[PDB]
């Protein structure tokens, strides 16, 4: 009532001694589709070992529990471009190199999602910068599909009664927040080979199966003398992970960032011949 | 299937996938000596693993005029990983060996070869009388040729095929532990060897335990190809070695 | 309401640790990154007939 | 190479002198270049540390008359890598027999004075070389190709294990993808 | 369930009276080997003494459990130099000489370890220092051995999706991490002698088994427009400590950071003569 | 009596009649690794009495103006009977030693010597920075000599006796496993060092397990005699020796 | 999930505290100063044959 209670370790090594029989475990065949299962037990006389080392660090939950950057974008507080004052992304996971490989690496992904803020300012350079302003506050608002989008910084959309926000004061921890599983269907896929009209015809790829909003921000009403500008990053951290299908890695660099496009790219690299084994 | 055998000593394996059965000596396999028929009385030393393990004796080239070759043992494996250096230093040594023989050649070629492992093969001279030193018969790993005719050299061992070099009828040879390499059925022999010897132990420098002999009784032949060669190789293996008396190296 | 487990052994070696959920929605949790089962035979054996090792695969 | 697929096939002959190399390479799954881009490099490459035994698989893909016999050989690190059959043969091998049974594996044992190595292996850290040998020569009847080639395939044994996760150095961009 | 529940004292002295035997508890031989085991009930008349002292903090966990200051070094937050903006240090115990003493005097440690950060910014002097600009914020990355390495302040590595990092803003508490035994062997070894190639030759001495990665550093977004420095000191603090083989403390002065090199240097100190006890 | 000593390693015999008692390592005998320590999969071997034996080191003059000598293991059995061949062609070994150092003299002389075994004995340069070959400090049984002055050359070590070439004090040389040889009452020392290190096995040819040093705290001294110097002679036995990893040989 | 043991003494002499571990790893926890053990024959009677302090050394 007050208190509930709640290791693996890979293979162990037999001894083996001298052999002389009909049996060939080191023969195989491959055509099968069978990766062979012998141990080094089977080919050579070998000690008995206790192997304690286990795989805890290779687990999905752990490859993929790491916080990783996705978007980085810059707004000023005060310019005469209305665009240039707040930012507007449609959120995707295909920006970033680095995290975009590692879940490339699996077809089929559901997760909880934990998403971090970091925020930073400066003072844009000029003639003249001697000027007292307090703290900051800014506002992050989430706009799922179909919701009204603000046109401007002070916009009426920025009211929200019913979208989720945060409003963070300089200084302080970086803001977080948690998000469930929300995709329509059963699993979130990485890839999608098919069209959106059912005449195959239209978009083509990923790119048909990405509705999953907007993040806008802004200073709340700090507007100061002088221009200042800052730079917002966005992290991704999935929990309770679940993946299927493996894939292999990516071998091209990548070149678009709602595309599988690519430029072909040697196997590897080469060596002066087949018996070089020196450096 | 019978026609797959693995044996593995050591940290070395074979695999053949078309052979015959093992011949297994006399029908003794290889073990250590007893303490009831021991002379020596200071502790033996049992490398073990680091010396009962497969080497692999150089190659050779079996021609259409090809008439045989014979290694002696263990002088074969005189200088050969640790074997070699445990015979240098010890005065005594003992140990059993495995022989396997490889040959392989297409379904469209034929031949046949005896592989015999002949105990005390003692050879006489080329001119009788005389003498000849021990690189006559002995040189390493080098193996040695026999001849179709007589030989006349008086340095030489007399090197008749049809005598096998020791007197007797070739055609005899097989009342000694043998196996048949015939290229319709199989391309591999393997032949157990225990210790046999008239002491419990000898210097593994000075006495020749046995000598392996390889004859073609039925000469290679093929038609329309581009092999030119069907080479030939020896794999042998040190089984329950010890040696004895430790002292300064050389022998 | 208070779970209490083992924790992953480390140098030197009370290898308890207590917690506690303080919100309504699951999740809200932290990582479940304990969980160490895993089966590989779905991509090494995914044939039909059972292989076994020291027999000859075909035939 | 112009053609990259000539990568994946190993030459061989049916006339060669009696003791020849195949093939001879580094043992350094993560960093090698043999090793560093396959299923197993790749997932190395994500972490630090790995110890564990390997599997190396070889298939003769000739014709169905060809024959012949292979020494494939593993020797732990030392100063200088093997030159010859009759070094080769001290380490540990396997003698591979071709014939109704296209593969054979070679399990490279796990032997080294630490628990584990690391990935961006240094000299401290070395793991031997893998070499490859003529043992009788590769024998064909009339009507047949006078080449062949041979394949390898890697992959990690049931007692292998990695640490330590970090970023891998082969993905890398410029500017923003758009 | 609820409450689980979890000192030693040095010896007494014994009373001891007159005695005319045989025994020579004050006669032994250094020879041996062996440091004699007499004390003063042994060669004098003594009271019986109760003694309450323990010898708690010699402990090797409290002799080694203290925070020291292994490295210091200074990065701009913008400058000509792209070099100068960011630091990059290859972790060891060496280059700071009072922990690198108390760490020598064992042979061989094992222990996790606590890793504690302190920041500090400072106006570098100039013509012109009227400027209004927020709070920095910094960023502290480790790269385990063969990892991507940044080669300036905004390249993409600092995006990390594996290697851990650590962003803090200036004003509160240092940051704080813990590390656990990350060496590939059984132990930590301060001294190693030996050689990097089979051969004898090659690096010696205790530079080849360091190989335990890198620490970057950098300003998240701040550029001012003028010159700010920032200092940043690293902390470590053994736990669970483990110690063997015992070795004498170092006499002379250390000279390189990663060789024993040394200059001779006197046993002691001297005095007039071998009966001077005066001041 | 106690003060008579026998230690019997193989087939050779150590008998003194005039020494101390026994330093056993840090308390710990040497013996064989455990199948819960180990890491190496392959089967080891254990020569036993072909290794496990005493080998003398050649020998040396005890001077007036002597002020010391080092040995760096197993570097200096690096070439001596079947231990060394067992390090040759091995990648991995593991042992403990017996070290016996022989030194006597007559009842008139006087003089005093420290034994200590140090484990990894890092030593600096001559010259700060710098580098040197591993030949200023180790070229087999040959023994190196400390100096009085300080070294000069660049391509040697940092011979100061008084800082053990090792920038520590001398006389805190106390704190390891060591014995102390004075004329007039011993005239042996015997040391059983235990296996010590970080790893469960390690390469014998890369790295230098421990060092021995020999240094004269009281110097020696006689007055009309002809017997004009003092050798000095040390001996080392393997024990438990065990290795892994069989390839070609050098190292 | 509490551990109670005691505290060192002092000035003055309910002499007990309170620990919980909030996070999985072992290397999480704090320093373990409170081990007392202690043996120096390892370093101070290193010999084979044991010495009795009152009996004369060398014979
Ligand atoms: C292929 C990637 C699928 C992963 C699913 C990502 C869904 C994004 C959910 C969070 C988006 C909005 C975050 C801001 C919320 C808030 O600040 O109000
Ligand atoms: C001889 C000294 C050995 C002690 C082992 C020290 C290992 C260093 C481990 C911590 C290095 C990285 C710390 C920064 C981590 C972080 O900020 O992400
Ligand atoms: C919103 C929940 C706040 C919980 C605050 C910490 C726990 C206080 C109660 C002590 C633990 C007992 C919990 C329980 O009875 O299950
Ligand atoms: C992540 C764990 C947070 C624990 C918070 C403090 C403890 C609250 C519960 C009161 C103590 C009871 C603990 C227990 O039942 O073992």
């Amino acid at each position: 009532d007050v208190e509930e209670a709640i290791v693996v370790h890979v293979a162990d090594t037999m001894r083996s001694g001298p052999s002389n029989s009909a049996s060939v475990p080191a023969l195989t065949a491959v055509e099968t589709g069978h990766t062979s299962q012998v141990t080094p037990s089977d080919t050579m006389q070998t000690r008995h070992v206790k192997n304690y080392h286990s795989r805890s660090e290779s687990t999905v939950e752990n490859f993929l529990g790491r916080s990783a950057c996705v978007y980085m974008e810059e707004y000023k507080t005060t310019d005469n471009d209305v665009n240039k004052k707040f930012v507007a992304w449609p959120i995707n996971t295909k920006q970033m190199v680095q995290m975009r490989r590692k879940l490339e690496m699996f077809t089929y992904l559901r997760f909880d999602m934990e998403v971090t803020f970091v925020i930073t300012s400066r003072q844009d350079p000029g003639t003249t910068l001697a000027q007292d302003m307090p703290v900051l506050t800014h506002q992050i608002m989430y706009v799922p599909p179909g919701g009204p989008i603000p046109a401007k910084v002070d916009d009426y959309a920025w009211q929200t009664s019913t979208n989720p926000s945060i409003f963070w004061t300089e200084g302080n921890a970086p803001a977080r927040m948690s998000i469930p599983f929300i995709s329509i269907g059963n699993a979130y896929s990485n890839f999608y080979d098919g069209w959106s009209n059912f005449d195959q015809r239209g978009s083509y790829g990923y790119n048909t199966l990405n509705n999953l909003g907007h993040i806008y921000v802004r200073h709340v009403s700090g507007s100061s003398p002088h221009p200042i500008t800052s730079t917002i990053r966005v992290y991704f951290k999935p929990k309770h992970t679940r993946a299927w299908v493996p894939r292999p890695p990516r071998l091209c660099q990548y070149k678009k960032a709602f595309s599988v496009d690519f430029t072909p790219t040697p196997i590897t690299d080469t060596r002066k011949d087949i018996n070089t084994v020196t450096t | 299937s019978d026609r797959v055998r693995s044996i593995t000593l050591g940290n070395s394996t074979i695999t053949t996938q078309e052979c015959a059965n093992v011949v297994v000596g006399y029908g003794r396999w290889p073990t250590y000596l007893r303490d009831d028929e021991a002379t020596a009385e200071d502790q033996p030393t049992q490398p073990d693993v680091a010396t009962c393990r497969f080497y692999t004796l150089d190659s050779i080239k079996w021609e259409k005029g090809s008439v045989g070759w014979w290694w002696k043992f263990p002088e074969a494996l005189s200088d050969m990983g640790l074997f070699g250096q445990n015979m240098q230093y010890h005065y005594l040594g003992r140990a059993g060996y495995t022989i396997h023989v490889q040959c392989n050649a297409s379904k469209f070629h034929q031949g046949c070869l005896l592989v015999v492992c002949v105990p005390e093969a003692e050879m006489g001279g080329a001119v009788v009388g005389q003498a000849f030193s021990a690189t006559a018969m002995a040189n390493g790993d080098k193996a040695y040729e026999f001849t179709s005719a007589t030989q006349s050299d008086q340095t030489k061992v007399q090197t008749a095929i049809h005598n096998a070099g020791m007197g007797v009828g070739v055609g005899n040879l097989t009342i000694y532990p043998h196996q048949w390499i015939n290229l319709r059925t199989n391309n591999s022999a393997t032949i157990v060897m225990p210790y046999i010897n008239s002491v419990p132990m000898d210097n593994m420098f000075r006495h020749y335990n046995f000598t392996l002999m390889v004859i073609p009784f039925v000469k290679l032949d093929y038609a329309d190809t581009a092999s030119t060669y069907v080479p030939i190789t020896v794999t042998v293996a040190p089984m329950c070695a010890e040696y004895n008396g430790l002292r300064l190296a050389q022998a | 309401g208070a779970q209490v487990s083992t924790q992953k052994t480390g140098a030197h070696e009370i290898i308890h640790y207590t917690n506690i959920n303080y919100y309504k929605d699951a999740a809200s949790n932290s990582a479940n990154r304990q969980d160490f089962t895993q089966d590989p035979s779905k991509f090494t054996e995914p044939v039909k007939d059972v292989m076994i090792k020291s027999l000859p695969a075909l035939n | 190479t112009t053609d990259q697929m000539e990568m994946f096939r190993i030459p061989v002959t049916i006339n060669a002198p009696l003791q020849q190399q195949v093939f001879g390479l580094r043992l350094q799954p993560g960093l090698d270049s043999v090793f560093k881009h396959t299923l197993l490099g790749e997932i190395l490459n994500y972490y630090a540390h790995w110890s564990g035994s390997m599997k190396l698989t070889f298939v003769f893909c000739g014709s169905a008359m060809a024959t012949g016999k292979f020494l494939i050989a593993y020797s732990p690190p030392g100063a200088n890598p093997p030159k010859t059959r009759k070094d080769a043969m001290l380490g540990t091998h396997i003698i591979w027999d071709i014939g109704l049974q296209s593969s054979c594996v070679l399990c490279v044992p796990w032997i080294s004075q630490t628990h584990y190595r690391l990935v961006q292996q240094d000299e401290y850290t070395s793991a031997g070389y893998v070499t490859c040998w003529y043992q009788t020569g590769m024998i064909v009847p009339p009507g047949t190709p006078n080449s062949s080639s041979i394949m390898c395939f890697a992959s990690a044994c049931n007692d292998f294990s990695v640490r330590m996760l970090r970023d891998t150095p082969f993905i890398s961009q410029d500017n923003k993808l758009q």
